RNA sequence: AGAGACCGAUAGCGCACAAGUAGAGUGAUCGAAAGAUGAAAAGCACUUUGAAAAGAGGGUUAAAUAGCACGUGAAAUUGUUGAAAGGGAAGCGCUUGUGACCAGACUUGCGCCCGGCGGAUCAUCCGGUGUUCUCACCGGUGCACUCCGCCGGGCUCAGGCCAGCAUCGGUUCUGGCGGGGGGAUAAAGGCCCAGGGAAUGUGGCUCCUCCGGGAGUGUUAUAGCCCUGGGUGUAAUACCCUCGCCGGGACCGAGGACCGCGCUCUGCAAGGAUGCUGGCGUAAUGGUCACCAGCGACCCGUCUUGAAACACGGACCAAGGAGUCAAGGUUUUGCGCGAGUGUUUGGGUGUAAAACCCGCACGCGUAAUGAAAGUGAACGUAGGUGAGAGCUUCGGCGCAUCAUCGA
RNA sequence: AGACUAAUCGAACCAUCUAGUAGCUGGUUACCGCCGAAGUUUCCCUCAGGAUAGCAGUGUCGACCUUCAGUUUUAUGAGGU
RNA sequence: UUAACUGAACGUGGGCAUUCGAAUGUAUCGACACUAGUGGGCCAUUUUUGGUAAGCAGAACUGGCGAUGCGGGAUGAACCG
RNA sequence: GUCCCACCCAUACCCCGCCCUCAGGGUAGAAACGAUGCCCUGAGGAGUAGGCGGCCGUGGAGGUCAGUGACGAAGCCUAGG
RNA sequence: GCCAGAACGCGACGAUACUACCCGCACGUUGUAGACGUAUAAGAAUAGGCUCCGGCCUCGUAUCCUAGCAGGCGAUUCCUCCGCCGGCCUCGAAGUGGCCGUCGGUAAUUCGCGUAUUGCAAUUUAGACACGCGCGGGAUCAAAUCCUUUGCAGACGACUUAG
């Protein structure tokens, strides 16, 4: 008798969606980059940059 | 604004028949029934036909249903909505059971004659209520004499509407060549 | 002479009346308007003012709001009384205000307990009679912790109008905070290391003026600046994208036992608002009318490509005022009978223009085609092929109708 | 003078045929609901008028018929701006 | 029809979804019957004919006004939304 | 002349209530229904000429309310409901 | 200079019967395009000014006033601030301010008694001008029109005159 919206209502999300109380407990949209020290521009990409 | 080609369309198929007959009202009543709680096709076609005015319910005869008994319809049930006339060609007639809406007082009295039942659509509801066994038979539609007038033009072969028939009656100029030209 | 699904005084004949009359025209001829006091005249005796017409009293009557200018007595238009507005039209739409006037609603209801009062006979059983054949009614028994009614006291619940707060649901506007990702893994920038330059040349050195200063010289010194690599460094920040968490306001509450999807699962924010509290119980909320205020608003009908038009009709009100009836066609809806169908030109009969009954001819249909003399509809289970609703023993049979080849 | 013939004369007055005919001007009476145009084709002593096709409404019937389309794509023709 | 069962049209029997052979939509499939009003039109972007030109006269495709209110262009049938 | 923020209001767009129109479903071993009723779900609403449907009023006729009325029928007036 | 004079523009003066007028008091039967601390006087320049003569200026983001039953009754304490009257001057653009005197009130400091019940919000009915009414005191004893008349005037009203 009346639609109810999902993002403001948290009953009804859970009823479409009953994944969405794990994502939020582990944080799944906070993840962080892999590790690893980055190269850097290889000394012609910048080059070309200002060649003009 | 919404930008749609048809509003408000209307259905092009009758809903309730436009008769006041009472007895047709309670065999209307009877096939509502059937029809919303049976699966069959059957019963379906029954309820619209009961809807329709007499020049779509044209008359079947006596030699009609005699000539859909052969090749292993013989023990079948005849069901005709509509009128059920006699046929004064036909000199043998054989044994059978029709259900229809109504016989001439000759049908009836030549269909038991010969050993066979007449039985009324509501009597047909009772012994075969899912229209089991059965064979629908309809009358020839367009043999009518108006239709004949139907789109009356050039080259159309059709009947003209005229007051007598001779000579003198538009047989002239436009129907042979030597007066003019033909049609 | 008898009648009617006719008209009811602008109708029905021109005439419901001293109507073919009054009146017009030389004449032939033309030709209206005009019905209703009360049951009964009982149609106002007397007094008084006035020259009189009349007025004021007083009488008759159920009624003079029936007085012969006579049943009822509408509108245009007018008088008096009362209310109100008006700085070169008025009238009208939406929405508040003021004044006048006003309809509802509410006054209690059911239930429980305690006491008093009165009347019965409450449950059970026996006899009779109905009826849905197991359910009732009547007679008898019952006889005080049962049944019924009234009054007095207490308690719970539900009840009228306008509002305040708390916890929620739907929609929406607007603040603040915590993270994640990307690009030259931002570009700059601070600090540190190494190299190279110059000028709008710092300090020195020289000359001109002491009158503040100015002009040369040349590369960091007693200031500093610009290019090229490297480290801190996966630095910070801007911009773009993205995952969440807290505040502040506005409008709305459709539905009416349970049932479903679910969750943080003694329960809940999960298929639509409940809980607590105050004032008032009447013109307080509400309604009608008049007027001032803000915004808006050209005269209708008609022909026309185009009307508010310097385009035509319309000063105002009442009553009348325009797609009908017959014969003959046609398509479609309803009804009776059906290879047939139609009593009513006529006859019989009658409670008499009704209703009821009868059947010889005849009309339309059942057969066409030719100018005509004339001739006149099956090779086949009334044919073959492709579609086709419905049925089916699942192999098929195939209505209506459409296309096609034949008889 | 086309003048006069009873306020009437380029053919008097009165009644009847007569409600004479009009492709032309004027009018044509309560409410709500749904759908919704044309000024174009051909013929007519046709050009202020008709018939005919188109555009519109209403009633249905056949199946609820793999059925269509003011459109894109792919392959393949025609054209003399 | 061919010198010719050689062809031409119509078919029996058998084989082929292991996929009925581009995209998107289907917010409207087919057939019939009876009939109304209309048959003076005008405006605009682009293309265009006659004319010195015209709020002039004449055509093609499409959109409008007529038949239509509302917010803008002070006003303003046709312009913008 | 060019560039950039914030803000104002249409009968347009989004959400909610109510009316009507159209479409699609449910409802009998009837504890049953103005079945021409009731319950559930979605979409839509401009209009001259014109078409169709449903309703409101007036004068008379058949049937029925065993209808109202001299203790007051019909008619007329009324910024009273 | 010259013509008209707003018939809803203004000034000075004369006489004013009817309690029409003046003063004082007390009420509301009343009206107001809209009180709620309705508080604030230099002139001048802006590529220059103010001043206590030391200095100061983007900035009214200022200054004044502001406590108590809608603001009681006493005390301690202080010589400030406010108001009604009266007397002298002063003010002409549409007439205002200053000085003095009597009287009344008064937290700059610190206390004692009272407040309740309007029930958990409902305008805080509070100001200023006008108008009306009723008392108590003073002051005052007027004109205009019709009518008759004139002709410096005239369609009629109106106008210049006389009674
Ligand atoms: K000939
Ligand atoms: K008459
Ligand atoms: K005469
Ligand atoms: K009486
Ligand atoms: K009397
Ligand atoms: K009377
Ligand atoms: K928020
Ligand atoms: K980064
Ligand atoms: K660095
Ligand atoms: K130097
Ligand atoms: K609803
Ligand atoms: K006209
Ligand atoms: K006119
Ligand atoms: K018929
Ligand atoms: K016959
Ligand atoms: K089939
Ligand atoms: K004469
Ligand atoms: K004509
Ligand atoms: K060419
Ligand atoms: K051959
Ligand atoms: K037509
Ligand atoms: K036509
Ligand atoms: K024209
Ligand atoms: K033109
Ligand atoms: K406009
Ligand atoms: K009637
Ligand atoms: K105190
Ligand atoms: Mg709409
Ligand atoms: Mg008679
Ligand atoms: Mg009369
Ligand atoms: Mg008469
Ligand atoms: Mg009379
Ligand atoms: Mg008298
Ligand atoms: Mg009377
Ligand atoms: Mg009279
Ligand atoms: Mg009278
Ligand atoms: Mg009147
Ligand atoms: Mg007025
Ligand atoms: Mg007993
Ligand atoms: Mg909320
Ligand atoms: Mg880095
Ligand atoms: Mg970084
Ligand atoms: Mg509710
Ligand atoms: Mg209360
Ligand atoms: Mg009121
Ligand atoms: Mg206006
Ligand atoms: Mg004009
Ligand atoms: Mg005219
Ligand atoms: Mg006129
Ligand atoms: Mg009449
Ligand atoms: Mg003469
Ligand atoms: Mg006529
Ligand atoms: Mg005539
Ligand atoms: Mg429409
Ligand atoms: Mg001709
Ligand atoms: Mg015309
Ligand atoms: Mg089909
Ligand atoms: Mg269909
Ligand atoms: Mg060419
Ligand atoms: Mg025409
Ligand atoms: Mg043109
Ligand atoms: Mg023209
Ligand atoms: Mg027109
Ligand atoms: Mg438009
Ligand atoms: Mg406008
Ligand atoms: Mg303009
Ligand atoms: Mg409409
Ligand atoms: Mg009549
Ligand atoms: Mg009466
Ligand atoms: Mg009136
Ligand atoms: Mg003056």
């Amino acid at each position: 008798v009346q639609k109810k919206n999902p993002l403001r209502n948290k009953q009804i999300m859970l009823r479409l969606n009953p994944y969405a109380s794990t994502f939020a407990k582990e944080k799944l949209g906070e993840v962080k980059a892999e590790e690893g020290k980055p190269p850097k521009v290889p000394a012609s990409f910048k080059e070309l940059l200002h060649e003009a | 604004g919404i930008d749609l080609r048809w509003k408000h369309v209307r259905s092009s198929h009758r809903k309730a028949p436009k008769s006041d007959n009472v007895y047709l009202k309670l065999l209307v009543k009877l096939y509502r029934f059937l029809a919303r709680r049976t699966e069959a096709p059957f019963n379906k076609v029954v309820l619209r036909r009961l809807f329709m005015s007499r020049i779509n319910r044209p008359p079947v005869s006596l030699s009609r249903i005699a000539r859909n008994l052969k090749n292993g319809n013989e023990k079948k049930t005849v069901v005709v909505v509509a009128t059920v006339t006699d046929d004064n060609r036909l000199l043998q007639v054989p044994k059978m059971e029709v259900a229809a809406l109504r016989f001439t007082a000759k049908a009836r009295a030549r269909i038991e004659a010969a050993g066979g039942r007449t039985l009324t659509l509501d009597q047909l509801a009772l012994e075969k209520p899912t229209g089991a066994n059965t064979l629908l038979l309809r009358g020839p539609k367009n043999a009518r004499e108006a239709v004949k007038h139907f789109g009356f033009g050039p080259h159309k072969h059709k009947k003209p509407y005229v007051r007598s028939k001779g000579r003198k009656f538009e047989r002239a100029r436009g129907r042979r060549r030597s007066r003019g030209f033909k049609v």
